[PDB]
DNA sequence: GCCCTTCGGCGCCTTCATCTCATCTGCCTATAATGGGAGCTGTCACGGATGCA
DNA sequence: TGCATCCGTGAGTCGAGGGTAATAAGGCAGATGAGATGAAGGCGCCGAAGGGC
């Protein structure tokens, strides 16, 4: 299973958090299996339904 | 007379053994040694030109 | 550390192929993530992975940091051959050169 | 015979400034103590303690 | 403490009246702990004996580094100073120059 | 049975069958997740050696996963009693072949464990360290094997632990690289090769070539006599004779003294 | 017995105890074969450490 | 990046250089010292070399 | 100068052996193997360096030859199943009086 | 005085099968056994996210 | 928007000085590569000597 490089997730600037517009407190909860994220949503399938 | 006699304080080597990971010669009197040419002396040698 | 990575990866492979409840699979994936974490940089997150003698293990990052790292210990300054060392004594009868 | 006009470098840790490494010419001496010229002590910050 | 843990583990796994203190006791951790202390510990060091005074001064010496103590990097400037209470208790002159 | 050598599944024999399949799946998962507490409770006594706590917990989880399949309710005992044996088996097996940097087969990690237990049980009863001959008497095996297993069980050490009383250097700084070239014996070997070439060129060319390909100097392989005959158009007895001539002339003290010095 | 006589003078490089280890095997150089062929020296199957 | 990574905060500058795909010129003093090239000062410049 | 071990004895001149005082005739290369065994008595023998020193370096044959030769040494002098010429699995053979 | 060319003689030297001896890998054991041991943290200064409010 | 709150960086130069520890684990079947065996073929080497030019 894929894993995240610590050099980029964890640091004084969280580079992964900067790119993805999140926070390290809102990334450790995910790449360490504490909370889910919504990978993608269906926009039209929700607009008509 | 202090226990810093020159007989136990003179050391020199031409070609002794070397370390495993890096091929630098080892250090100390038990091993054949080799004086450490640190970066501070690198500063002096660079300043000399 | 490489043995830990290999063990976790093999056990995760066994869990996936066998078919296990998602809690155990998630725990194994977390252990894999933390094992790669320890391999790349031990002690960066959480308590460092410790071996015998109760000392932090030397990961890849710790081999490139500080005075004892490769950069300022083996690259910048090296132990050299054709060298010696001894006590100094005044030589008042010597010439300047 | 072979030490005829062969320069040899002398250094003292710590090497603060450029003059902390000086190239002399060596003369064979009995004993086991390197004989330093008294004048170059100040440049070396060397002392005989 | 290790002894108490192991004996607490063992006293329940065996039926009553079939259990004896000898089988409740496994002296291995105690000797392991004393061997751990006496060797490979920096507070019990190789005797510095090259004259009677060195032997005398190696004992009756007060150290501050080790388990429960402060390392030299952890040591500030204030601790290294001489306290007015040092008088008569700890010599203010005898201390290594390093 | 119905997929291969079956038929188009009707309404009541497909959806209901898959539903009981999924129901059994979630029932197994439910009891498994309920009983992981037993695994984590049992793994507490197993830490402190070899592997970490959570690794042991995971291996016990795998053991329980295996155990739930073979658990038989018809025999009428609590599931914990049967599951404990399988969990212990999985943990012991994993600690045997996974907790060592130098992996050791279980068949003889068993005898290391038994040797340790018997020696430490007899030490307190006798009051002294048990001599390996007496341990062998308790083994019903030769003592030499006892010393062999004693020296096998020794685990490797770390190259990077600070070795001094004060922290200044690591162990790996004090280990000499044996594989490194001496840089003195290399020049000696080159000069020896030069001396050999001079000596051989001093000899007759046919003899020099014969011995050179006899000991495989110029090439990688020494050759048998018939190869020498095929490359020089002579019989193998003639090559034996010329070899006799070679080491006869090579015993000459002019070459003997000039080459024997090189040792 | 293989060790220095008591009351005997030694210096740097002198042998102290004669301990001989089975050398096992290695690449016997062809030049070694010609060397033993010139003097009749035995293979000396052990390593003198 | 090679000079900066050998001075301070090695992991941070290393990660930043990896992200930016920084191409070092291997032209400075410390870089040439590291890679074994002639230092670009004194007797290392093309006027004197 | 004759080299002896337990009940086997060798004369370096005329290349014969006594086994417990009984003279025995034996093959030349087989005799060289026995010479290696006595010259390194108490030290284990491995097939490779046995091949390296005793045999020519041009030997292109298989590995069964040395095992067969050891079998001949067994059937000539150490006829007993347990024998002074012990064998080590993967490490070869050794000449040693059993304990 | 020995080369050119012989039968065969067991040896011997391999080589093919072809058997055993450790050595190692996977599987099974049914009263019940159901939630971490332990960790000691705090130098000095200095730039920056940070959880809330 | 503060604003404490913390969180990761820096902190010397050569030399005395080497290595410290638990636990329920056990029969049993199969297999597998190493090493023990026996048998048969392709020369070796001679034991004979042929012989003459
Ligand atoms: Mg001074």
């Amino acid at each position: 299973a894929p894993v995240t490089h610590i050099w980029y997730f964890k640091g004084v600037p969280s580079r992964l958090g900067y790119l993805l517009d999140l926070a390290p407190k809102d990334l450790e909860k995910i790449i360490y299996f504490a909370a889910y994220v919504i990978t993608s949503v269906d926009e039209e399938m929700r607009h008509n339904e | 007379k202090l226990h810093h006699l020159v007989d136990d304080k003179i050391h020199a080597r031409s070609t002794g053994p070397y370390s495993m990971i890096t091929q630098q010669p080892l250090g100390g009197k038990a091993q054949f040694g080799g004086q450490r040419f640190g970066e501070m002396e690198c500063w002096a040698m660079q300043a000399y030109g | 550390l490489y043995r830990r990575v290999i063990n976790r990866n093999n056990r995760l492979k066994r869990l996936i192929d066998l078919g296990a409840p998602e809690i155990i699979v998630n725990n194994e994936k977390r252990m894999l993530q933390e094992s790669v974490d320890a391999l790349f940089d031990n002690g960066r997150r959480g308590r460092p992975v410790t071996g015998p003698g109760n000392r932090p293990l030397k990961s890849l990052s710790d081999l490139l940091k500080g005075k004892q790292g490769r950069f300022r210990q083996n690259l910048l300054g090296k132990r050299v051959d054709y060298s010696g060392r001894s006590v100094i004594v005044v030589g008042p009868q010597l010439k300047l050169h | 015979e072979v030490i005829a006009e062969h320069p040899v470098l002398l250094n003292r840790a710590p090497t603060l400034h450029r003059l902390g490494i000086q190239a002399f010419e060596p003369m064979l001496v009995e004993g086991k103590a390197i004989q330093l010229h008294p004048l170059v002590c100040e440049a070396f910050n060397a002392d005989f303690d | 403490s290790r002894m108490e843990r192991v004996v607490r583990e063992r006293m329940t796994t065996q039926d009553v009246e079939a259990i004896t203190p000898q089988t409740l006791i496994n002296i291995r951790p105690v000797v392991a702990a004393i061997k751990e202390f006496f060797g490979t510990s920096q507070l019990s060091q190789f005797m510095d004996q090259n004259n009677p005074l060195s032997g005398l001064t190696h004992k009756r010496r007060l150290s501050a580094l080790g388990p429960g103590g402060l390392s030299r990097e952890r040591a500030g400037l204030e601790v290294r100073d001489v306290h007015p209470s040092h008088y008569g208790r700890m010599c203010p002159i005898e201390t290594p120059e390093g | 049975e119905l997929s291969e050598r079956g038929e188009k599944l009707p309404a009541a024999q497909r959806r209901d069958m898959m539903w009981i399949c999924r129901d059994g799946d979630r029932a197994k998962n439910h009891l498994l997740e309920a009983n992981l507490r037993l695994v984590v409770s049992l793994a507490k006594r197993y830490t402190g050696r070899g592997m970490a706590f959570l690794d042991l917990i995971q291996e016990g989880n795998l053991g329980l996963i295996r155990a739930v399949e073979k658990f038989d309710y018809t025999k009428g005992y609590k599931f914990s009693t049967y599951a404990t044996w399988w969990i212990r088996q999985a943990i012991t097996r994993a600690m045997a072949d996974q907790a060592r940097t130098i992996r050791i087969p279980v068949h003889m990690v068993e005898v290391i464990n038994k040797l340790g237990r018997i020696q430490r049980e007899l030490l307190q009863d006798l009051g002294r360290e048990p001599t390996p001959e007496e341990l062998a008497k308790e083994m019903d095996i030769t003592p030499e094997k006892v010393l062999e297993i004693q020296q096998y069980a020794r685990e490797p050490i770390s190259l990077d632990q600070t070795i001094g009383d004060e922290g200044d250097s690591q162990l790996g700084d004090f280990i000499e690289d044996s594989e490194a070239v001496v840089a003195v014996d290399a020049v000696s070997f080159t000069l020896l090769q030069d001396q050999l070439q001079s000596v051989l060129d001093t000899l007759s060319e046919r003899e020099a070539g014969v011995v050179r390909l006899r000991f495989g100097l110029t090439d990688g392989q020494p050759r048998t006599l018939d190869e020498i005959g095929q490359v020089y158009g002579v019989t193998r007895e003639r090559i034996r004779q010329i070899e006799s001539k070679t080491m006869s002339k090579l015993r000459h003290p002019s070459r003997s003294q000039v080459l024997r010095d090189y040792l | 017995r293989g060790i220095v006589r008591i009351g005997a003078e030694v210096r740097d490089g002198d042998i102290l105890v004669g301990k001989v280890t089975p050398k096992g095997e290695t690449e016997l150089t062809p030049e070694e074969r010609l060397l033993r062929a010139i003097f009749g020296e035995k293979a000396r199957e052990v390593r003198d450490t | 990046w090679l000079s900066a990574a050998s001075f301070q905060e090695t992991t941070r500058v290393l990660t930043d250089a990896a992200i930016n795909c920084r191409s070092d010129k291997l032209n400075g003093l410390k870089e040439n010292v590291i890679i074994g090239k002639l230092i670009p000062a004194g007797t290392g410049i093309n006027r004197y070399r | 100068v004759r080299l002896t071990f337990a009940d086997i004895e060798l004369d370096e001149e005329t290349h014969e052996v006594w086994k417990a005082g009984q003279p025995v005739s034996l093959s030349p290369t087989e005799f060289t193997l026995l010479r290696y065994f006595v010259i390194n008595a108490g030290t284990v023998l491995s097939k490779p360096k046995i091949l390296d020193h005793v045999w020519r370096y041009d030997f292109g044959g298989d590995v069964n030859v040395v095992e067969s030769y050891v079998s001949y040494l067994r059937r000539k002098i150490d006829t007993g199943e347990k024998r002074l010429l012990h064998t080590l699995r993967g490490v070869g053979y050794v000449l040693r009086e059993p304990r």
